[PDB]
């Protein structure tokens, strides 16, 4: 009776989490967290294995939804998909179910696998679409390596007094 | 020289505005979060995210112009372009050319 | 050593004080338009 | 705040210029922030900004025809037409050199 | 050396804050 009310708490912090994709619990309860020290996104944010709690199911998947989402909100900017999004898996949470608790383990990670193939799909229709990451990456080989060596030719002879 | 990149600019903003209508409509959801939402005390830890990142990289002028502040930022460039190459800017340049 | 750049860095302070240099003699101006009454 | 201040001050220009008490006119579907704590609050703000944006660039370019203010300010101002100031010059050049 | 010109525009930065600052007064003052 006890530990459904005292675990409510957690489950909030990660529906804030799955949802937005953001940190609520400013005390060391919680097995994600940040480091303001780094200079870098994929490491600012870190998983903390030994306090994945035992009730709590496809945590792997939970923390890459809640880094894709940060990623997609506060870099890219895309807020209007991300609204959108918040919209219609809040519609599943709270007015399907009525959270996290009220829900069983099978539901629970049907939601989350859910989640995770929607966020993922979105990331890469950005990054390797609106993007274009592959023909960037191609570039980057093409004047890094050396490729267009005509332009580095003209380079060379135009500056060869300076 | 300068000035043939404000008047491309210009006209092209000028055509683009000409066949867009006037007043946008906004639409929402019924936003159902609630407490998924709140997120109530002091604040988040995401607040972080926003000074690292930088938003210094704005070019290419696609579309025309699409801000007031860019419009005024434009031609406040264009000012600070012309005193800047005529020789009146530097010290040594507008001495000699005031001799001169 | 800093890096060397294609863009000025030295131009783009200059203009920048000179713009600088322009708002607070238009703002001078205008106070003493605003003082003298 | 700068985005808030911003599209204020747009939408007050806007009403001020072209006389209008408010924008029944248009007849646009808006939207108004539910709450303070809602997570579209940003988003709410972009969207104003961009509609005040709208609204006051149409009025300066297809109103106010601003692209001719700007040709006009240059032929006035940096000669892009020689023709008047040079006939100018020539007529006060004994007073023009005078101390 | 280019340090005597950023030092030089924060000096400006805080001449233009004061300036706006006595505008500020000025006005409360009057009204």
């Amino acid at each position: 009776t006890a530990f459904t009310e005292v675990v409510k708490p957690y489950y909030n912090i990660v529906e804030h989490w799955i949802v937005k994709g953001e940190l609520i619990d400013n005390n060391n309860e919680f097995f994600i967290i940040f480091d303001q020290e780094q200079n870098e996104f994929n490491s600012i944010i870190k998983l903390l294995p030994k306090k994945i709690p035992a009730f709590i199911k496809s945590s792997d998947k939970i923390f890459q939804i809640g880094k894709t989402l940060i990623f997609l909100n506060k870099y890219c900017r895309e807020l209007k998909w991300v609204n959108q999004y918040n919209v219609k898996y809040s519609a599943i949470l709270f007015n399907n179910h009525q959270g996290l608790a009220s829900m069983t383990t099978n539901e629970m990670i049907k939601l989350i696998d859910s989640q995770y193939n929607e966020i993922l799909t979105f990331l890469t229709q950005i990054i390797q679409g609106n993007n274009k990451l592959f023909t960037h990456v191609y570039n980057f080989k093409r004047f890094y390596f050396m490729e267009t060596n005509d332009f580095i030719d003209a380079i060379m002879v135009k500056g060869k007094d300076v | 020289h300068n000035f043939e990149e404000i008047k491309n600019l210009i006209h092209t903003t000028a055509t683009n505005l000409a066949t867009s209508e006037l007043g946008s409509d906004i639409n929402d959801e019924g936003d159902n979060i609630f407490n998924g939402s709140l997120i109530r005390g002091t604040f988040n830890n995401n607040s972080i995210f926003d000074s690292k990142v930088h938003k210094h990289r704005t070019t290419t002028y696609v579309e025309g112009i699409s801000t007031v502040e860019q419009l005024i930022q434009k031609f406040l460039d264009y000012s600070s372009t012309l005193l800047n190459d005529s020789l009146l800017t530097r010290e040594e340049s507008l001495r000699q050319l005031r001799k001169m | 050593n800093i890096a060397t750049t294609t863009k000025s860095r030295e131009e783009e302070l200059n203009k920048r004080i000179v713009n600088y240099k322009i708002q607070l003699k238009l703002m001078k101006n205008f106070l003493q338009e605003l003082i003298d009454r | 705040q700068s985005k808030i201040l911003n599209t204020g001050k747009y939408l007050n220009i806007f009403k001020r210029c072209t006389g209008l008490h408010n924008f029944e006119s248009l007849k646009e579907k808006l939207t108004t922030i539910t709450s303070l704590a809602a997570p579209d609050l940003e988003l709410k703000i972009d969207e104003f900004y961009h509609r005040a944006n709208k609204m006051l660039m149409k009025l300066l370019f297809d109103g106010y025809n601003f692209p001719s203010v700007v040709n006009i300010f240059q032929r006035l101002f940096l000669f892009a037409d020689s023709f008047q100031i040079d006939n100018f010059i020539d007529s006060t050049f004994s007073e023009l050199k005078r101390g």
